[PDB]
């Protein structure tokens, strides 16, 4: 237990992603309110919810799905109250006091719709939280745009391989910036400054699934549930694997201790991770969660918001206190096997005429069936079953039957039915059998009626044969269950 | 022999005799006064034997007497008033018999006899049933004993002197009777489940000092005193085995899972406990002391009664005897013999007439890898059909059955011939009619017998069958009508012949223009082309075409082989319609498609229905009131829309029978099509005719398209195409219903061109 | 009386549920097999046990909001006894009543309300 859990709810309908969750003060008066661009159920009523302490409040409409929603600075000199810029199609949405406020839409170069898949911001000058933030975009069409923190201005274009999914930034704008954009292609690419080319790829052998930008080492998680540290470089560091699968993940912080590690959601309600010589993040939680922002909600600097599957809503706080078994054996195993080492010619030779014995019992009954053709699996390459479904006076009798060769059918079949006239009626005892395809399972139905008017069981027999021919190529026997009828 | 009774003297005891208990006894009778033991046995008939085994032999028994009624008791204490000599008592229904069993020697040991002289007898006047001995209150040197009527009256005779009778109260049927000396009490269990203990005196002066509902009726009842240090009651139930405290209560008590015939506590060995012997109707003795099983070893008989006794120099000899006369004397088998199979020399196996069976049964192994003759008749007039069945042989559980298609009818459909003496003939008669609206399919109409083959490997004989063919006429489901002039659907098929007058083929249809009405309402008009040599077929419906056409081609072809004429084709120039057939298709798929989807609503009212119902249940669990009106005029409306689903997929069943016996002839008539216009041998229209026309209706699990289309793209695959992409891609086998049927009828038209091509059909 | 009659009803009312849930089994199983004059048939003899069993609650809850009436006639009658004495008559009356009446001992249960 290291956590104050502050509200788990449970039954509140609440489907966002830790993109499209932001929380900052978009009001003023320095009380921390949590921005959340979510779709809804499904991609029917995105509305953006503002949730301030424990209730929501306020659900603006949106026109199309949130792809991101992101909270930046817009005020070098004495910060004013930060607005958030939304994305819908090829449409942002600058929010100023969370009220509508300025609407900015993408360039449109051959109508073609284009649409932004991720947004992220990075540092101008100082990189503190003082200074101001430039946008990063990503298109479906294949584009990265590096804006003006304020976006009134196409500041970068860069071209991208395929199409992006994930974005993260480092770095100062002037000095350098490093680009990580994790495509959807199953790699990513870091950008650099004045590049015609991205020229940095790396692999990773998947789609991921998010990333984390730690000081100096990238994390990558992998759709096939594991995490995996490389550097800015090029070269994979480490790897770990998750007991569950990773859902989402995000960049926790904390400044009074300097454990800066990765939140990573898992399928089987837990968030898990080792870090370097530390054993934290670690949490379990009611219903498996889908989206996480830890950060500084309402007054308190180490709140950490979260979004399950199934709606809901979870609030922890955290607090600022941070040989083998070879069997036995017994004295009747010493006892028989001294009586054998005695004794071993007497049971070697009863042994040999009892096995003589039973081969020519076997041999026997194996020649009575052939004769009787009672082995529903015997050229003419065959097999056949036959179930009863039912417990009332009328039984479906269905029979597996299914021709097992390479590649011939068996056009001339037939199925006669040998019952008890007086016990059963069947409708159709004989019929015709398709052209069995070979290496298909023909299930032909029957409906078997008890006419006995009390419970009187009886067998049915089912013959497999040629129509020219008349000796039954198979059978089937079917123990007819008690009526249980009337 | 371990678990075993193993056996000493031992014989059987008459000729169909019955004993019970009370009737074995075992004491010193002959008052030798050694120690020694004689087993004396009352029977149901009179045969009152004393023996004294001696290990059978003769000397064994001491007598044999025959008393003229019946012994229902035998018992062997001091029932004389002034020796204290033990004596024999007998009991029969209406009398008690007390005797002396007297043995003078002589000088060989076959030499000395042996007298029972009657000491006294009492007349009953009323029905025994059983009896016990005691000294009854604190008498010494006697054994006076007490009579239980089968009417529930104990009658205490003191000895040689009727002392009085008391009506134990509460009684119907009699039940087993012990006396207790530690408490001075007779002591039985009623009929209902009640041991109940009364005291001598309050007898005597006549109520019950006290009782017990154990939880059945007992059998036997041994009041154990050879133990001094504590009394206890046993009590041998029809199903449990107690032993009672002398106060009422169970000192303990243990539930066999048997069925218990005797019991016999005899002398115990620990301090406290008491050994006990019980024995099973699974003919199985188990000694028990307290509750624990201490043995349990295998009787020969069901023991009616047992005694444990010092018979000739050996103590603790177990003596059981049954009610077929089974008397038994017997110690316990405490040898665990080895398991191990015996080392015979003598008996070896006798290797060559083995090995010829072998040989043989090996030979008709290897070689299975590499007599009733049907013949149906169709009178030419509902027409009346007989069926002539001839063997040759002693056939066995014959079976004759008809089908004819679904529209079509018969009176009767199946006959049985239990057995047919050889070279015989049977003849069944059966008339066939059409009912419905459609017209049938084929008028083919096949009778298929079953019968059994006796043979040598099994007397119930190898399971045969054997089928025939006949031809309904067309007269059965068809009229002459009015011969329309343009109809919307039509074929022409053309011959290399002379075009022939339509009256010579249908003769019972009239005019060389024919029309035909089907009873139904079916109308179908047959031109023949009088410059032309063909032939030309005309209705509204693409189904109704295909009976007139198979008739106008086999009559053709019967009257040109009775005129003498060989040549003759019907070679149908043009185009297979492939478009009037893909409709009856499409109709076929979209009842389909519509059964399934009433299928699914069915499915989900009826999971709302068993929710409602269940509430309800509970509801009528509880036992306080609650309002339901709610609940149960949901179930109103639940209920009635089941029924209206119920109704609506029994009519998309009939629809979709009826638009399968539609089908059946449109691709009975395509498949003609083809083969007349690819010059189809019989055996490539007979794998047309096994892949276009597999089964009979529909069901849940296999229909139509499904087998048809896995068919044709086997065909397809294996005997036309070439490319593997294709192959794979494009003609694929599965047998689930489909979501359309455009792959169906894509692979219909690519199997008609790619005949059309020079391909020809195959198998392998 | 009252005991007996909800003894006999709730008996028969279970029988019936058996036979209901008996019922429902069929009737699935029937529609499974879509055999659809038994389903029908299952779930006409179901509506038919569903308009008995309920004829059978209401009888049942009638008699039993007169059962209740029943007791608390009783049990107020013994209050009633108790509430004329002060002090420890009270709960010894009261004892005495209960003690009278588990053992259905009527007699001297009004024998100990008039006087004792």
């Amino acid at each position: 237990s290291k956590w104050l859990d502050s509200l788990s709810d449970s039954m509140a309908n609440i489907h966002t992603f830790s993109a499209c969750l932001a929380l900052a003060d978009f009001h003023g008066d320095g009380e921390y309110k949590l921005a959340m661009g979510d779709l809804g159920p499904d991609g029917r009523q995105p509305r953006l919810k503002v949730l301030k302490g424990h209730t929501l409040v306020s659900q603006k409409p949106l026109p199309d799905l949130p792809a991101a929603a992101v909270t930046f600075l817009m005020a070098s000199h004495e910060p004013r109250t930060p607005a958030l810029a939304i994305a819908s199609g090829p449409c942002v949405y600058v929010y100023k006091n969370l009220k509508p406020y300025f609407k900015f839409s993408l360039p449109s170069l051959p109508r073609r719709q284009t649409v932004i898949t991720t947004m992220t911001t990075l540092k101008k000058n100082l990189a503190d939280e003082d200074a101001v933030s430039c946008l990063v975009l990503g298109t479906e069409n294949k584009e990265l745009l590096v804006l003006d923190p304020e976006a009134f201005t196409i500041l970068a274009k860069m071209s991208l391989p395929s199409v992006p999914a994930f974005l993260e930034a480092s770095g100062q704008f002037d000095v350098e910036f490093r680009l990580a954009a994790a495509c959807r292609n199953g790699s990513i690419y870091i950008l650099r400054r004045d590049s015609k080319r991205p020229k940095y790829c790396i692999e990773l052998g998947a789609q991921p699934v998010g990333l984390v930008g730690v000081h100096k080492v990238l994390v990558v998680g992998s759709n096939q549930d594991s995490l995996h540290g490389f550097t800015y470089k090029g070269k994979r560091l480490w790897t770990v694997q998750m007991p569950a699968a990773i859902l989402a993940m995000n960049l926790l912080e904390q400044h009074s201790r300097g454990l800066q590690a990765v939140m990573a959601a898992l399928a089987n309600e837990e968030v898990r991770i080792y870090h370097d010589k530390v054993l934290l993040n670690v949490i379990r939680t009611p219903e498996a969660v889908t989206s996480l922002c830890f950060g500084r909600y309402g007054r308190e600097d180490n709140t950490l918001i979260m979004t399950t599957l199934g709606g809901g809503l979870i609030i922890k706080i955290l607090k600022r206190t941070a040989k083998l078994n070879v069997p036995r054996k017994t004295r009747l195993y010493v006892d028989q096997t001294l009586r054998e080492r005695e004794a071993g010619t007497a049971m070697h030779r009863t042994f040999q005429a009892d096995l003589y014995l039973l081969r020519l019992r076997a041999a026997r009954a194996y020649v009575q069936a052939l004769e009787s053709s009672l082995s529903p699996v015997s050229r003419e390459p065959l097999k056949l079953h036959a179930v009863v479904q039912g417990l009332g006076p009328t039984f479906k009798l269905t029979l597996h039957l299914q021709n097992t060769s390479t590649a011939r059918p068996i056009l001339g079949l037939v199925v006669c039915f040998l019952y008890n006239e007086v016990l059963y009626a069947l409708p159709r005892a004989f019929f015709k059998v398709p052209l069995l395809v070979p290496g298909l399972n023909y299930p032909l139905e029957t409906f078997v009626k008890s006419l006995s008017d009390k419970g009187i069981s009886d067998i049915i027999k089912v013959l497999v044969l040629r129509e020219g021919q008349s000796t039954p190529l198979l059978s089937a026997h079917i123990n007819m269950p008690m009526s249980e009828g009337l | 022999s371990l678990f075993k009774a193993r056996d000493w003297w031992s014989t059987v005891l008459g000729d169909k005799e019955e004993f019970d208990q009370g009737c074995l006894c075992l004491a010193d009778v002959d008052n030798t006064g050694n120690g020694q033991d004689k087993i004396i046995v009352g029977s149901f008939m009179g045969y009152l034997r004393i023996f004294n085994p001696h290990p059978a032999q003769a000397e064994d028994l001491l007598l044999e007497v025959h008393l003229r009624d019946p012994i229902l008791q035998v018992e062997v204490g001091k029932f004389v008033s002034g020796t204290e000599m033990l004596h024999l008592a007998v009991l029969h229904s209406r009398k008690l018999c007390v005797y002396s069993v007297s043995g003078t020697l002589g000088n060989v040991e076959h030499g000395n006899q042996y007298q029972i002289k009657l000491m006294y007898e009492h007349n009953l006047q009323r029905t025994a049933c059983n009896m016990t001995y005691g000294s009854f209150g604190g008498v010494k040197g006697r054994d006076l004993i007490c009579i239980q009527s089968v009417d529930g009256m104990l009658m205490v005779f003191e000895q040689e002197s009727y002392a009085f009778g008391r009506f134990l109260p509460g009684s119907l049927l009699p039940g087993p009777l012990a006396y207790s000396s530690r408490t001075d009490s007779f002591i039985t269990v009623s009929s209902c489940h009640q041991v109940e203990s009364y005291k001598y005196q309050v007898l005597a002066f006549a109520v019950v000092d006290w009782t017990l509902n154990i939880g059945e009726q007992a059998i036997d009842i041994c009041i154990v005193s050879f133990i001094q240090s504590a009394s206890s009651v046993f009590v041998l139930g029809e199903r449990n085995f107690f032993c009672l405290k002398d106060n009422g209560q169970i000192q303990f008590m243990k539930k066999l899972d048997y069925s218990p015939s005797c019991f016999l506590p005899y002398c115990s060995v620990s301090e406290g406990t008491i050994n006990t012997l019980i024995g099973n109707h699974n003919n199985m003795l188990h000694i028990y002391q307290d509750v624990t099983l201490k043995w349990a070893t295998q009787l020969p008989h069901v023991p009616v009664a047992v005694r444990v006794g010092c018979l000739h120099d050996l103590k603790g000899v177990i003596v059981t005897l049954s009610d077929d006369g089974h008397l038994q004397c017997s110690y316990l088998g405490t040898d665990p013999s080895l398991f191990q199979a015996p080392k015979v020399e003598s008996r070896e196996l006798n290797y060559d007439e083995l090995d010829m069976e072998l040989k043989e049964l090996q030979k008709v192994i290897k070689n299975v890898n590499k007599d009733l003759k049907v013949s149906a008749m169709v009178s030419p007039n509902s027409v009346t059909v007989k069926v002539t069945l001839k063997n040759r042989v002693a056939l066995q559980k014959i079976k004759l059955s008809i089908y004819v298609q679904p529209p079509l009818v018969l009176t009767g459909d199946q006959f049985t011939f239990e057995f047919m003496a050889p070279e015989m003939t049977r003849t069944v008669g059966f008339s066939v009619y059409l009912k419905g609206s459609y017209s049938p399919p084929e008028l083919e109409g096949n009778a298929v017998v079953s019968y059994s083959r006796p043979t040598e490997r099994n007397p119930d004989g190898i399971p045969r069958v054997s089928q025939c063919k006949f031809r309904l006429p067309l007269k059965l489901v068809c009229l002459p009508g009015q011969p329309s002039k343009t109809a919307s659907h039509k074929l022409t098929i053309d011959t290399n012949k002379s075009p022939v007058s339509l009256l010579s083929l249908f003769p019972g249809f009239a005019v060389n223009v024919m029309g035909f009405r089907f009873l139904g309402g079916s109308q179908v008009t047959l031109l023949a082309s009088k410059t032309s040599q063909r032939y030309r077929i005309q209705s509204e419906q693409f189904e109704d075409l295909w009976l007139i056409t198979n008739e106008l081609i086999i009559r053709l072809q019967e009257y040109f082989e009775k005129q003498g004429i060989k040549d003759f084709t019907c070679s149908f120039s043009g185009s297979v319609p492939l478009e009037e057939y893909f409709e009856l298709i499409d109709h076929h798929f979209e009842l389909r498609i519509n059964g399934e989807k009433l299928e699914e609503l069915l499915s989900e009212r009826a999971v709302q229905f068993r929710a409602i119902q269940r509430r309800l249940l509970t509801r009528f669990k509880d036992k306080t009131p609650a309002p339901l009106q709610h609940l149960d005029t949901l179930l109103d409306g639940t209920y009635k829309q089941v029924i209206a689903l119920a109704d609506a997929v029994e009519e998309n069943q009939d629809n979709l029978f009826q638009s399968f016996t539609r089908l059946k002839s449109a691709t009975h008539l395509v498949i003609l099509l083809i083969g007349l216009w690819q010059k189809l041998s019989a055996d490539q229209i007979a794998i047309l005719e096994a892949a276009f026309l597999p089964l009979q209706q529909d069901t849940q699990e296999l229909g139509w398209e499904e087998t048809v289309d896995a068919a044709l793209s086997h065909l397809l695959k294996t005997c036309l195409s070439k490319s593997s992409k294709e192959q794979a891609l494009n003609l694929n086998s599965q047998l689930g219903i489909p979501k359309d049927t455009s792959q169906l009828k894509k692979h219909i038209t690519l199997f008609c061109d790619r005949l059309a091509k020079g391909g020809r059909l195959c198998l392998s | 009386e009252y005991h007996s009659v909800h003894q006999k009803l709730s008996a028969d009312m279970a029988d019936n549920s058996n036979l209901i849930r008996s019922l429902l089994v069929q009737a699935e199983d029937a529609r499974l097999m879509r055999d659809m004059k038994t389903m029908k048939n299952r779930y006409k003899e179901l509506y038919d046990l569903n308009k008995d069993l309920l004829n059978g609650y209401k009888i049942r809850c009638n008699n039993h909001t007169e059962l209740l009436g029943s007791l608390k006639a009783v049990n107020q009658a013994i209050q009633r006894a108790g509430h004329l004495r002060v002090g420890k008559p009270k709960n010894q009356v009261i004892t005495a009543c209960r003690d009278a009446i588990r053992s259905n001992n009527i007699n001297m249960l009004f024998r100990i309300m008039r006087v004792g």
